[PDB]
């Protein structure tokens, strides 16, 4: 599984 | 949403672009220096210095424009009621024309860059070669010595009250001439930290590892931060490079998607686990592909503007020689409980 | 040999004055040299002997700085 | 009581946190110091210095403060009938960004710190190139060179005469070159403390153990005091270290008080025995645990707060070559006894 | 028996 992360 | 937005397809080529410019991820290690970092500002008790060590592309420049511009949205209620009070100052040091660094220089622009507020502030310092003009710009006359302009920084500094004193290129500090102390630089840095009362953030290379635990003073009133490239070692940095070129490649803005997760191993090569430069690559093969109006971007084009294999093993030989520094160990624990009457 | 010793350092006398004591100072004594015999305290970086660099505490005092020892 | 006021369990984090900063505790290093330092203020007797060694963190500078604001009340109700005195004055050295030391800057600094006490009294200097300009600092000019500037700092401190002279980090003096010498320094600093009848007490670290028994001269003239750690080889001072961390948690602006005694060990660990790291500590760990609202503290929030494993081998480096240096040995008194010949 | 210090 992959996790995606977000913008900061 | 979790990719690219589609009206960026329907832009043209400059807009994909900047949006690709303007787009910064969230890896843990930034998050955990994130908070790491507004902890120790928040609330430093008496530190005057924050080494931020790092590699050279894993977002040092970055992880400031952002605290800066997060202290001062946060400083904003606090200006809504308190004025002549500056967030943050931020400058970058410069590297000298000679064999010896200029401190002369560094004064000087520290008061050029903390004083650009609004004209109605008129705070009048100790030097009278130094002069703020109608047209607003400060204007030092060249023959105004050192300790002056030292003088006046200390001034300013205790009137506007930031919360910390950013510092790029900590390491262009250590072009000291032949025999010069590196320690006394790290000296005057505390001189004028320690009265004025504002921390004193550096943030360099593995260069800057050369500043480290000098003296007592310099070590108890010191925090040390560590920005860690990934490892293929460890399994968990592998996921972490994986879900950030994942992250990458899905808001990559094309209509066609390519699997940079495939090519990890070429791209950790050529990376090093810096993510800036992963993101240079990527800037390099975008603006190839929209250049050539393609949807598809192959490793023809991640090999046209790959980095040379001498470029990768003088990197990787400066991060081995930084990290073998601040290695931490079980047994520095037991050695300095027995040296102290504890074991 | 060891009868013939203690025969001739008693008719010839002990010497005592001549014994050198196999102390610290005797230790340095023996040690040998470069062919100058003294070398320069370049301030931040010591002593250059052999290709390397040697630091003590006391040479952080201006006094023997930039001097030969 | 023993503690915090139960009023402070309803106030914001910042109240707390400005209640836990503004307490300082005393143990009895402190207060011996304390009391000999008031003693030696009092009546120096002919004494030109007193130097304060210390480890960097063990409350050198809270010391200075107490000291002036007792000097402060036993000269108000003096001080409301007579005038043009001041009770005590002080100032840090200031690290040279050249390769030697700036004692311009040293005068001009104590001249514009020493001269502050109200518009209206007025004294002539003798020096051409010191005033007071419109809005009340002392100004001097760029051209008067040393000499000038020590004759009116002397005539300035014998017309204000106050009770000490306080220099801290005075370990500054000693960024000299290679032919300059310390002992001229302290000479230079001996004549100005005599010929001004001021007595100077000196603070800092252990280099400036540097400056201690130079000349014959320079060592009659002074009564050195040690403000030492607590050591962990002596049971009294192991007492007297879970003590005042059984106070400071009483004092902690907490709903449920932790249990700071069990964990002592690892505390001695990174505090070394210096009451005033851990204070930094301790808030430092309060100020988290009040932005995490967090009603107690647990054993994770001081290791996310506490020193490098390098720093505190360097500060333990240095303290050990400092206390090495600052013990008396009946070996020794027995040694000058025969030299003497008194025995 | 733990000491309880005062206020410096
Ligand atoms: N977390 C991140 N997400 C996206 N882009 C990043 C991130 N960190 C760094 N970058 C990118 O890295 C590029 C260059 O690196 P950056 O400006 O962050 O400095 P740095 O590599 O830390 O510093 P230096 O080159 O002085 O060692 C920038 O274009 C920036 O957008
Ligand atoms: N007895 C004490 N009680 C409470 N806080 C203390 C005490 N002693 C020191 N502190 C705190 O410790 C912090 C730093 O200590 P201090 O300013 O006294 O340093 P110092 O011993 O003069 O050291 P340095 O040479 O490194 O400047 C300050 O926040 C101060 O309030
Ligand atoms: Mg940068
Ligand atoms: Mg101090």
């Amino acid at each position: 599984t992959l996790v995606v992360y977000e913008e900061f | 949403s979790t990719g690219f937005p589609l009206e960026l397809l329907t832009r043209p080529a400059t807009e994909r672009l900047a949006y690709f410019e303007n787009y910064t991820v969230a890896h843990p290690r930034l998050k955990e220096v994130y908070e790491i970092l507004m902890r120790t500002i928040a609330e430093p008790a008496g530190a005057s210095f924050i080494f931020v060590y790092g590699a050279s592309g894993v977002g040092k420049t970055t992880l400031r424009l952002r605290v800066e511009q997060k202290l001062t949205e946060l400083a904003l209620p606090k200006l809504e009621s308190d004025r002549a009070r500056v967030p943050v100052v931020g400058i970058e040091a410069i590297a000298p024309e000679s064999r010896y660094f200029n401190w002369k220089e560094y004064y000087t622009r520290a008061l050029i860059t903390l004083e650009e507020p609004l004209i109605d502030h008129k705070f009048d310092y100790g030097v009278r070669g130094i002069s703020r003009d109608n047209f607003g710009k400060i204007n030092v006359e060249s023959k105004v010595v050192a300790p002056a302009l030292r003088r006046a920084l200390e001034n300013a500094l205790i009137h506007r009250h930031p919360d910390v004193f950013f510092v790029d290129e900590a390491q262009h500090f250590g072009k000291v001439a032949s025999g010069y102390k590196l320690q006394d630089q790290l000296d005057c840095l505390k001189s004028l930290a320690n009265m004025t009362g504002i921390l004193h953030c550096l943030l360099g290379t593995y260069e800057l590892l050369t500043f480290r635990n000098l003296s007592g003073q310099l070590s108890r009133r010191s925090v040390d931060i560590h920005f860690r490239r990934y490892c293929a070692d460890s399994p968990e940095d592998v996921q972490a490079f994986k879900s950030v070129l994942l992250t990458f490649q899905q808001h990559l803005p094309l209509a066609e998607t390519p699997n940079l997760v495939d090519h990890w191993e070429y791209f950790y090569e050529r990376t090093l686990g810096c993510i800036g430069t992963l993101k240079d690559w990527l800037k390099r093969v975008l603006s190839d592909a929209l250049d050539r109006e393609a949807t598809t971007i192959t490793l023809k084009d991640l090999q046209k503007r790959a980095l040379s294999v001498a470029q990768c093993q003088k990197m990787f030989k400066e991060i081995q020689e930084g990290e073998r520094q601040l290695s931490e160990t079980e047994a520095d624990v037991q050695n300095l409980r027995s040296a102290l009457g504890l074991g | 040999p060891r009868d013939a010793f203690a025969a001739g350092m008693a008719i010839g006398g002990s010497r005592v004055h001549r014994m050198i004591p196999y102390d610290e100072n005797f230790q340095i004594l023996t040690l040998p040299t470069t062919s100058e015999g003294k070398a320069k305290v370049q301030v931040g970086r010591g002593i250059k002997i052999n290709y390397i660099y040697y630091w003590s505490n006391s040479f952080r005092d201006p006094q023997i700085e930039n001097t030969s020892v």
